[PDB]
């Protein structure tokens, strides 16, 4: 559009039973590419992930299998998303109507 | 000083070697052994004369 | 635990269009919407 | 900008810029699973019969 | 023309789900996951009325009915909400998810 | 100057697991993390435990909650230390505190 | 999510010089620093500045004191700020509190 | 036992539990009973 970009997003997601788009009816947002975003991770609160280091990780797979007479085993994933921004006001949120 | 070699050649029983007090391995200790990041192998944890067990 | 993160967004930055001229009752033909992106982006704190 | 300084008064002097800070520390997501191997006796929806 | 394969889950939760054996008066046919207290007088097994407070004492895991003396019964762990049937006298959802304070049992 | 003393916080108190498990409660207040609850004997909900009743005591709360919060998360397995739990003023004998999850998985050394 | 935020301490205001002087103080209660004080009408004892005394207030203290302290230390000379001196509630008329130190070498900017 | 290492001086053990709440636990096993096959050799004195 001249010198700005123009795209239109339609990502949805599924909450608890049924799908949503992320974006409400009429949302337009002012926006560099060129601003810094943080994909920043936490440590991961597990015993057995400290036990060989993998504090700072992005994600984490774990396998366990409970013993005694009922056998079953898990699959396990962990991992402290903290999405975070350099400066708020780069981006223009504005409602549209 | 009396002989002229002062090295000495002393094999010793695997069962002399592993890891000290029986602690769990880790990822770099195993049975005693010391393994660097690329696998090769560091330092020897060894036990002494182990008759009488007592 | 309920935590929040609230970055320090101005309250200029999530305006709304709230009033009686948002872009519904805008003629269609003759009512352009690019004086409504520079009157929305000159706020932005850089180029965009 | 420069106001008004006169070259007969001093003046005042200008307070420094001072920043801000915040925290948003916590951060954390566990999707456990399970896969209850009694599960396998049926047949899978794949697995053509 | 349509038979769907629903993923059975009878497990809801980590907890282990370990079992045990009893003598039962059972006086009808009772299914798997089915509720049952401890008989207040004769000290036998029956379904869970869905009246008494908090008298459930478990969980059946192999159906059985009056003929079988002895019974086995989940002890621990906890249970969906909804695969667990339930006796018809109990309705509110409260005092459903709250049968089995105070024991290894529990529901989500 | 200012002498603060870092130490360690372990609830537990044995070995055993502490399975935590989900269910409806009608919380009266702000209940701190970690404190005792029973069961209303005609509302049917989950509260905070009276300190006085007897055996009503069914477990121990798991994430602080208040009277909003619906669904209400408390362990259901495990040893305690007594000197490391929110006890209601109520409970005034150490006995009737220690034995007061007498009977059931939660237990206090 | 608590924005404590960074200032720079200046309460000096302009670059006129800053004087301290030492006097007996009497004062009455735990005085903290940055406290306008009068001279004692009755024993020329030094007392915070109560805010309804117009013009009696002569120093300006620097470093916080109490009771208990026999002597202290005021600044007597300079220009300073107005949040940043902490001020009696009793004195609220504006232009009257910018002027309490007037005829002084302590000026208000 | 099933290692058959039961007769030794000390049995230090680190394992971590399962379950969500996975925690390590160490446990150090030993089996003291020190003696003196000669009683009478010592005699202690207690003094006044």
């Amino acid at each position: 559009y001249g010198d700005v970009a123009i795209v239109v997003y339609s990502g949805q997601y599924v909450e608890n039973g049924v799908k949503k788009n992320f974006l409400p009816d009429n949302t337009m947002v002012l926006g560099n590419t060129q601003a810094r975003g943080l994909r920043t991770y936490g440590c991961i609160q597990d015993a057995d992930a400290q036990r060989e280091g993998i504090n700072a990780s992005a994600r984490y797979p774990k396998n366990w299998v409970t013993t005694g007479d009922p056998a079953r085993e898990f699959t396990m994933i962990q991992s402290a998303p903290l999405m975070l921004l350099a400066d708020p006001d780069e981006f223009v949120s504005v409602q549209l109507a | 000083s009396s002989r002229l070699f002062r090295t000495q050649f002393r094999m010793v029983s695997p069962k002399r070697i592993s890891n000290p007090n029986n602690t769990g391995d880790s990822r770099n200790c195993r049975a005693g052994v010391q393994i660097n990041d690329s696998g090769a192998a560091l330092g020897y944890y060894v036990s002494e004369d182990g008759y009488p067990g007592w | 635990d309920p935590v929040e993160v609230d970055m320090g967004r101005s309250e200029e930055n999530n305006i709304t269009q709230s009033g009686g001229t948002e872009w519904s009752k805008r003629d269609k033909s003759t009512y352009d919407p690019t004086d409504d992106i520079e009157a929305y982006a000159l706020n932005a704190s850089g180029v965009v | 900008m420069a106001l008004y300084v006169s070259p007969i008064v001093s003046g005042e002097v200008i307070r420094s810029r001072g920043g801000s800070t915040s925290e948003f520390t916590p951060g954390y997501v566990k999707p456990k699973h399970e896969v209850n191997p009694q599960m396998t006796l049926r047949r899978l929806p794949d697995e053509d019969p | 023309s349509k038979e769907t394969f629903t993923h059975y889950q009878p497990q809801g939760n980590s907890d282990p789900a370990h079992t045990a054996t009893a003598p039962g008066g059972l006086s009808a046919k009772a299914p798997a996951m089915t509720p049952l207290m401890l008989d207040t007088s004769s000290r036998k097994l029956v379904a869970w009325d869905g009246t008494t407070d908090g008298a459930a004492v478990g969980i059946l895991a192999v159906a059985a009915d009056q003929t079988s003396t002895t019974l086995t019964f989940y002890k621990s762990g906890t249970f969906r909400y909804e695969d667990v049937l339930w006796p018809e006298a109990a309705s509110d959802e409260t005092k459903k998810r709250t049968a089995f304070a105070g024991t290894a049992i529990s529901i989500v």
